């Protein structure tokens, strides 16, 4: 048995609402867990299982049925909602990120050529955006001429917006000047819950 | 939970070492027993290392991997604690924390007092590089707005910190998290949402302010004519 | 009714005055004269609960033991002059002829009891100039003192009773039907050691682990031997002739002259004895963790060498024998060990309070002998892949030492 | 205990045959820390004679010591 498995990895829900997360445990013992905010340092919330820590708002509360350690967060407000990890002794958890639920929403899809400049550096970065989506969860294929491209690039997603309450997708294929130059069409394949089929945008070899 | 005063993020190379310092008041090193020390990698969750007593020093980890690899001292007079960490290699590249376990704990498990302010190691032999800047001329040719930014792509280290229009564009703003390449260089994209109708006719400035390297570029993003 | 007490203690011993080793002297002068012939009362159908990790006779034992030492720092030792920069030469001299880098002979002015006349003179360092003080350094050891563990009885309070278990497999945390009623205790001994536990008791049964959290890796693992291991530790060499004061704040401690067979000190016991016990240990271990895991034993990663090492007193003088050798080795599911030790009289006391300093040795040689009843361990852990677990030594809190004896004593008040 | 450095009788209304009274000069040092000053102290019974041993010295104000009848009373 694996030490702790903590579950879901990640946890969508509105605010108001109730939270219930469970970290499995491998043993019998008292449990702690800590809030995490991007950025910020590990921060005791609960400990010995039950006993929340000094200065931790009253609607955290923490249980255990058998080895399955329960999380209850009632009324959890906007400012809520973060990383969070289970510990048993020496051991940590999964990690979950809890975040905020809202309705899906389409990505808006934009395609961009690399500049001169890095094309005629040896390089060039072929770019499409996914912009105020969700949820972050997508599937985003690049097709060179009709060819796969993965391990070619790589992501770089935002985190939930404080007022749109969406996320925003880098996707970055990384090509050489020679590459490039040998292909045309850079078809970037846009696959997420709210398409209906997975959006394709792209563009020529060097073109605008 | 007054942050423990660590030491400031730092760069090495494989194969080197560094001391990782982390201390703070003494009523707090008299409360901790243990001094504990977890890490995390980037995008990952957390990774605990090891501990070391501040009554007698001694030393107990996760793996004789980071018996070996680190070596954690302790100085109650200075009511500080270092961690050493030797034979750097690439994968130890993470964010550093340390952790203060008060005495008597009992069975109520491993909770801890004081979180450390945080230490960012980084294990790469590049040098130090300022960042070059990519327009994303935008299209032209699906809204009445349309994302369009720049490509801060191979800099070293980080961080790199991009302002749009001396700052005053902030709205709308989508700088993503910066990303290291297979390269050993890192890359970071940061776009704004724009009206499409606007595009070629007014000016895009994005401020990519590389502090590591001092390197302060300005860059156009706009239609190709 | 069975409640507390909670809490007092009342040492006693039957040692005369006429002894003035100082463990004596804080049983005999310290402390009441005890009462020989000891007695117990069975209760009859009678359930106690034990809690050793929360006892606070523990705390009240370990308190007043480390509390003792204020007796000697008071009246004779002291804290004082001189730190004088010591420079240091080679080893020395004829004699020895050693590849000794621990004993360092340094020279120094040594200010005599006049008021402003100094002279050249030498001492010991152990491990250049200087290299010492800068820091509480307690001095000065006194005429007689001596320290060694002296069996000291500690009796019921006043209006309550001593329950003692005597279940042979008793996890000192659980309830004991098996519970009689005893005037005081059998002598507990201020065991002054780390790693091992020099003298202590023996479980009636087999090797009796125990441990508040034996999942939790921060916790000591204690382990209760059923059998004695003799450890006679030996002073190779010879020196510090006798003590030899100089003035009201001055003395020529240390040193010596007639110097001897130089060489790194260390303890005989036959390898095989204690590899038996070891083995008697792994046993029960894997029997605790997987009830058929390897366990692999390992030496100290690293700390201060009280604890990375054998600390231990032996007749005043502190020795740091390092038994890595005892525990690198794997056990999966005539020859003897000899270690190499040190010794100080440097020694962290207290919660880094002040470090006390005797010296010299006096006459030559030393001698002592205690046998191991357990040892304390701590354990690595590590992941699913973990598979043989991994212990090396602990210590770090001597109130362990009372915990093996006080596991079983419970004083109780009655209504 | 500075040595102390002994003359003769002092010395003029004395006039005696007086071995006992010992007139000896020293540094003493005042309650600055490096100023010494050149006093009188009185031996009894050369230099030095003196100290060498737990040597409790000051008298204090007041004190005074004279045998007064104590009472003691029944446990």
């Amino acid at each position: 048995e694996i030490v702790l498995t903590q579950s879901p990895g990640t946890l969508s829900l509105s605010p108001g609402e109730t939270a219930s997360l469970s970290c499995t445990a491998a043993s019998y013992g008292h449990m702690t867990w800590y809030q995490k905010k991007p950025g910020q340092p590990p921060k005791l919330l609960i400990f010995a299982t039950s006993k929340r820590a000094s200065g931790i708002p009253d609607r955290f509360s923490g249980s255990q049925f058998g080895k399955q350690y329960t999380l209850t967060i009632t009324r959890m407000e906007p400012e809520d909602f973060a990383r969070y990890y289970c510990q048993q002794l020496e051991f940590f958890g999964q990690g979950t990120r809890l975040e905020i639920r809202r309705t899906v929403a389409a990505p808006s899809v934009f395609i961009f050529p690399p500049s001169d400049e890095q094309l005629k550096s040896g390089t060039a970065s072929v770019v499409c955006l996914l912009n105020n989506f969700y949820p972050r969860e997508a599937k985003v294929q690049w097709k060179v001429d009709n060819a796969l491209q993965s391990g070619n690039s790589q992501e770089s997603v935002t985190e939930q917006d404080s007022k749109d309450s969406t996320y925003s997708l880098s996707s970055t294929l990384t090509l050489s000047k020679a590459d490039y130059e040998k292909h045309k069409v850079y078809a970037c394949e846009v696959t997420h819950q709210g398409l209906s089929s997975p959006v394709t945008k792209s563009f020529n070899r060097g073109e605008c | 939970q007054v942050q423990l005063v660590q030491s400031g993020s730092g760069v090495k190379k494989p194969g080197a070492s560094v001391r990782v310092s982390c201390w703070t008041s003494e009523d707090i090193f008299e409360r901790t027993e243990l001094i504990h020390w977890v890490r995390q990698a980037p995008g990952q969750g957390l990774e605990w290392i090891g501990w070391v007593k501040t009554v007698t020093g001694a030393v107990n980890f996760g793996s004789p991997d980071f018996r070996q690899r680190v070596s954690l001292t302790r100085d109650r007079d200075l009511f500080t604690a270092h961690m050493d960490i030797r034979g750097l290699t690439q994968g130890d590249t993470a964010t550093y924390f340390c952790a203060r376990q008060k005495f008597y704990t009992g069975g109520q498990g491993w909770y801890f007092d004081l979180w450390g302010r945080g230490t960012l190691i980084v294990v790469s032999s590049a040098s130090t590089k300022g960042p070059s800047v990519f327009p994303l001329a935008p299209s032209s040719k699906s809204g009445g707005t349309a994302a369009l930014g720049c490509l801060v792509k191979d800099y070293f280290p980080e961080p790199v910190t991009v302002s749009w229009n001396s700052g005053a564009l902030t709205s709308g703003v989508h700088t993503f998290p910066a990303v290291l390449q297979s390269s050993g260089l890192y890359s970071l994209s940061s776009v704004v949402t724009v009206p499409s109708s606007s595009l070629g006719t007014q000016t895009y400035i994005c401020n990519v302010n590389h502090k590591p390297s001092n390197t302060k570029v300005d860059k156009k993003v706009e239609p190709k004519s | 009714v069975w409640k507390d007490a909670e809490t007092t203690l009342f040492c006693a011993s039957d040692a005369k005055a006429y002894e003035t080793e100082k463990h004596n002297v804080w049983a005999t002068h310290a402390c009441v004269p005890t009462d020989p012939n000891p007695q117990e009362i069975h209760l009859e159908n009678v359930t106690e609960e034990f809690n050793m990790w929360k006892n606070n006779m523990v705390e009240q034992m370990h308190t007043d033991i480390i509390s003792l030492w204020d007796q000697s720092l008071k009246p004779c030792v002291k804290l004082t002059p001189l730190c004088v920069t010591l420079q240091c030469t080679n080893v020395t001299n004829n004699i020895t002829d050693d590849m000794r880098g621990e004993l360092k002979n340094c020279s120094f002015n040594m200010t005599t009891e006049l008021r402003d006349k100094k002279q050249k003179v030498y001492s010991l360092f152990y491990r250049y100039r200087l290299i010492n003080c800068n820091t509480s350094a307690i001095t000065q050891a006194c005429p007689k003192v001596s320290f060694e563990p002296i069996p000291i009885h500690y009796c019921a309070p006043a209006g309550f009773a001593i329950l003692k278990c005597k279940d042979k497999k008793f996890n000192g945390t659980g309830p004991c039907p098996s519970v009689s009623t005893v005037q005081c205790t059998h002598g507990i001994k201020p065991v002054v050691s780390t790693q091992l536990l020099l003298n202590g008791s023996l479980a009636e049964e087999e090797v009796m682990i125990r441990s508040e959290n034996i999942t939790n890796n921060a916790k000591n693992i204690l382990v209760q031997f059923n059998t004695p291991v003799q450890i006679n530790c030996t002073r190779p060499n010879n020196n510090t002739r006798k003590s030899i004061r100089i003035g009201p704040g001055q003395a020529f401690y240390a040193t010596g002259d007639i110097i001897g067979d130089i060489r790194q000190a260390h303890c005989n016991v036959s390898k095989a004895t204690w590899n038996e016990t070891l083995g008697k240990v792994v046993k029960q271990l894997r029997k605790h963790f997987g009830n058929n895991t390897i366990i692999r034993f390992a030496n100290s990663s690293g700390g201060d060498l009280e604890v990375t090492t054998h600390s231990f007193n032996c007749g005043g003088e502190f020795f740091y024998c390092n038994t890595s050798g005892l525990f690198n080795s794997t056990w999966i599911s005539n020859d003897s060990i000899t270690l190499p030790c040190r010794i100080k009289q440097i020694i962290n006391m207290w919660q880094r309070i002040g470090q006390a300093m005797y010296a010299p040795p006096i006459q030559g040689v030393i001698r002592c002998v205690s046998n191991i009843t357990g040892l304390i361990l701590t354990r690595d852990g590590g992941s699913t892949n973990s598979t043989t677990e991994t212990f090396r030594p602990g210590g770090g809190d001597m109130r362990d030492n009372w915990r093996s004896e006080l596991y079983k004593y419970k004083v109780v008040k009655i209504e």
